[PDB]
């Protein structure tokens, strides 16, 4: 969400959904039914270890 | 999408805010290819494969 002063708080963050395993390109889904009822913002949390 | 103004996104892009580690913008390879194919079951009724 997105505090009217600039206080961005994260709420959970969700798993993307795929119909496929491959490599090449593809869309990657998070239906707008998972956030919770406030959620204003989004960021893509990406990491390979 | 675009960003909300009031961020600090750094030296490439606001697709990493603080020290993107080692995700570089040319970073996507030229070759995807599925590491193993379909292996079609014999007898679908549109194939022209022996």
């Amino acid at each position: 969400v997105h505090r009217p002063d600039g206080t961005y708080q994260a709420l959970s963050e969700v798993q993307p959904i795929d119909i496929f395993q491959q490599k090449a390109w593809r869309n990657l889904r998070f239906p707008l039914a998972w956030a919770p009822p406030e959620a204003n913002v989004a960021r893509i949390v990406a990491d390979d270890p | 999408l675009q960003p909300v103004p009031g961020q600090r996104f750094g030296e490439y892009g606001p697709l990493g805010g603080e020290d993107p580690v080692g995700f570089t913008p040319n970073g996507v390879s030229d070759t995807l290819e599925p590491a193993e194919p379909v292996a079609a079951n014999p007898g679908t009724p549109n194939s022209d494969g022996p």
